[PDB]
């Protein structure tokens, strides 16, 4: 899953002992591990020309699942098994809400070549304060097309959501290090599960 | 409808006497003035309201001159009837999937109304029906010099609702401006008028009516006021001969020269006309 | 976190004053089918100085309204945004990425308050 | 922040002037359908020089007929008007959009110490 | 179809009266302003739209020159239409894979429509069909003195839809602009010139249309506008003789000897136009 495509030509042999070991013996994973995940998240961009009609997903089981793993044993944190309404982090907040927008976009306007995913993953992740203004301003238009449906699809419901996440933030951060885009990263992913889960 | 084949340009003056010509709803109810200047202005929206009534008073409702912004109409039911005519079932918002329906009831539409004919109209509204342009524009009215205004208090005998400081009185308040003279522009378009169809009787007609404009209007606000000059410039071809603003400088207005003090009537001022260019004729109808 | 009457970051005051005044709107024409939100979002958070002056003439507009009718819920508007003016001196008339996230911040968290019982 | 009385800014000391005429109409004939700001908020704010010599003048009026009574303050706000006419030089013809907002903000300044203590 | 063998600059001056010049829409519709110092603004966009709108009134459909972006169309039946003419059958994102196929469809495209041949057009879209810059750009305008806009309120009698009250009536606005003038560049390259055939004959025509780009677009908002003054500078060689800002700044504008209050008309401001370097020659075409 790391390999720069995915064939195995391109695993690097030092995380290839380092894993091994750190399984057998218990020991803290090599330190490469996060920057060598989060570059491959940064740089794909899949497209619909693929086979399957819905476009690849880029946040994988796989890949989730090792920044948990991670986390948990070198940086000594706590991670849910799943979303977790109570957590509270900044990090964790942002990747929640990012989820939510792109929910609402893709509803508002459907088919979409380009969607927020497809121009703000990085950024948003690196450098929070630069971009969300934007997003937030475009949110209006989204919902704004909906409330005026007849049947008002949703329009109530994510607004709801927005308020109540947004409601434990303070300010946006300027910069983030790499475990705190790995728990944006960890956020994002449960909440998307979340939605789409009710029937 | 036949469509006229030749540009049109015209310019009109007309002046008010102990009266408020258009109030301003933000300030009270003082005229509009150009506050860094003290010109008078008068929207245009006003002139084509003049305009409406006289029409649908000489016509008294005829075929094909109905007018579609009436008194107290509900325009969405006015649409309706496009759509009830052409049998077509409306649809909430979108206008009908067919272009051969949606030309019809665009076309049932500007046959029978004629200020839509005339000035054009938004109606996407929600009983979609299309947008036109109207082939005949007008511009905002300005007075020749700075004008100002007096406020006037009266009284008056009854009172209006129970109170129990009575009997009482009450006083009000009116404006008024002395004497004014504004001067209008405005333009006319073949192009559009072949999309709509714009005949000649119907130019005829827009003469007659900004002749007799202000005959019907009389009321207790507005003084005298009347219709003094109208010169009209007609182009040779389907398209214009030359520049819009050198030809509005062929009219010139200046102070009498008899008159010292203030403007009090239209003895006051004197109006000359140039020569026009080779590819254009002058007409005077007033 | 929630809402803070004590912060004064002027971004955060004028996240405030923009949701009161959506609020008193949504009040005086029920069912309006475009509203200041939609309008004058996009520009107030980045050149506030523009568009307050005209906003606040449509907000009196409004409370003149309800004023008029036995619905006395009508000087609440008022009192509220005596408050809010009170603590600020001057409208910018620019202001940075971080200031607009401050702004909506602000606004976020004075809407979800009118809502509570 | 607060109304602070030495600002001497103009738009400023205008709004203040203004908030001050409305409280006495208002004191003047209680239940007024159509009060002064509800006809001349925006030509005030916009051009002043246009129509603050008229409010000025039927300003008499109102405080000749409550002084008429056993009621005062009608003093106090005849000392307001003329201790804040006495900074004003002149009326200007037109203003510009952040002049507007500063007058609205003396405006909310000057009204809500009137209802204080 | 020869191209043209010459670097070009040009100025161009306009004003308004009583009139919203361009609103952007997201303000309301306030016109269009630099926050920071209240100079007015113009999007090129504006003037290229009216360009097109003078060519394609003016010329009727003739051959080789159709436009390509008319009112609500969709383009990528325009690339089928192309790739037809061709003869060839569109892959669903990439050009023909034989050279010859590509410059094809390509030379087609560019040869029948002019607005693609004059300002370049982007058309990678499903149906794929390559990109183009085209010889001909222009940049923002700008007033040269601060603007004060008017707001304006206004009334209707009638009302659009059903319910309690609705014996009602309504109100709306506007904004204006009381006077403004405003100053434009552009360029013109001869070796992009030379890709897609930009001949002389065009030239002249765009001369045309620059002149006369208002006489068409009156309408119920924009009021009354003008061109002024049109200055054209003109090298020697293939490639430039001077920097281009020094050529912009031998234009100058300002107030009128005598003329104290705000500007109200082209009469209160006067300009000239200084000497030229000596491998360039100036021209002013009005």
């Amino acid at each position: 899953q790391t390999a720069v495509l995915n064939k195995t030509e391109n695993i690097s042999p030092v995380l290839a002992g380092g894993l091994f070991r750190a399984m057998l013996t218990g020991g803290p994973y090599p330190q490469s591990l996060l920057p060598a995940v989060l570059g491959r998240i940064r740089a794909e961009h899949a497209r619909p020309e693929d086979k399957s009609r819905y476009r690849l997903e880029v946040v994988t089981y796989y890949r989730a699942a090792l920044i948990k793993a991670y986390l948990i044993r070198n940086r000594k944190l706590e991670v849910p098994v799943s979303l977790d309404p109570a957590r509270t982090d900044r990090p964790y907040l942002l990747g929640r809400l990012f989820a939510v927008l792109e929910k609402a976009q893709e509803d508002a306007v459907p088919g979409a070549n380009a969607t927020i995913k497809d121009r703000y993953l990085a950024s948003a992740s690196a450098n929070p304060g630069q971009v969300f203004h934007m997003l937030l301003k475009n949110a209006s238009n989204h919902t704004a097309k909906l409330r005026k449906d007849p049947e008002r699809k949703s329009a109530i419901h994510y607004e709801i959501m927005m308020q109540e996440i947004i409601d434990n933030i303070s300010d946006f951060p300027v910069t983030m290090s790499s475990d705190e885009q790995g728990l944006f990263m960890i956020g994002y992913y449960h909440q998307r599960k979340a939605l789409f889960t009710k029937k | 409808m036949t469509a006229i084949a030749n540009r049109y340009e015209f310019v009109l003056l007309f002046d008010v006497e102990n009266g408020n010509p258009n109030g301003d709803p933000d300030a009270g109810n003082m005229p509009r003035i150009d506050p860094e200047t003290g010109h008078g202005l008068v929207t245009d929206v006003c002139l084509k309201r003049k305009i409406r009534n006289h029409v649908a008073l000489t016509k008294e409702g005829a075929e094909r001159f109905n007018i579609y912004i009436q008194e107290k109409a509900i325009l969405n039911e006015t649409h309706e009837r496009a759509y009830t005519a052409c049998d077509l079932k409306p649809e909430p918002k979108k206008l009908p999937k067919k272009v051969e329906d949606a030309k019809r009831v665009t076309d049932w539409m500007c046959t029978n109304f004629y200020d839509i004919r005339t000035f054009g109209a938004v109606m996407t509204t929600e009983v979609n029906c299309g947008q036109v342009r109207g082939p005949v524009q007008m511009a905002f009215a300005r007075s020749v010099e700075p004008v100002v205004p007096q406020e006037v208090s009266i009284t008056r005998m009854a009172v209006t609702t129970k109170a129990e400081a009575e009997d009482n009185r009450t006083m009000g308040r009116k404006h008024i401006v002395p004497y004014g003279l504004y001067v209008a522009h405005g333009f006319i378009s073949a192009p559009l008028a072949e999309k709509t169809g714009f005949s000649d009787e119907d130019l005829t007609l827009f003469w007659d009516a900004l002749v007799n404009m202000f005959e019907h209007d009389r009321s207790a606000a507005r003084g005298l006021m009347s219709s003094r000059k109208l010169i009209v410039f007609k182009h040779q071809n389907r398209l214009g001969n030359a520049p819009a603003h050198k030809l509005f400088d062929l009219v010139k207005v200046s102070r009498a020269e008899g008159s010292s003090g203030p403007a009090r009537s239209f003895a006051d001022y004197a109006v000359t006309v140039g020569q026009a260019p080779e590819g254009v004729e002058v007409k005077e109808m007033l | 976190v929630s809402l803070d009457p004590a912060r004064t970051d002027r971004p955060y005051l004028l996240g405030r004053l923009f949701a009161v005044l959506e609020k008193a709107q949504e009040d005086a024409v029920p069912g309006a089918n475009a509203t200041i939100k939609d309008r004058y979002l996009a520009s107030a958070s980045a050149n506030p100085g523009q568009v307050f002056h005209m906003l606040l003439k449509n907000a009196s507009n409004h409370t003149a309204k309800l004023r008029k009718d036995p619905e006395r819920k009508a000087i609440h508007y008022e009192i509220m945004m005596q408050e809010i003016i009170d603590n600020i001196s001057d409208f910018p008339v620019t202001m940075s990425s971080d200031e607009q996230g401050l702004f909506m911040i602000g606004y976020y968290h004075q809407r979800k308050a009118l809502f509570t019982k």
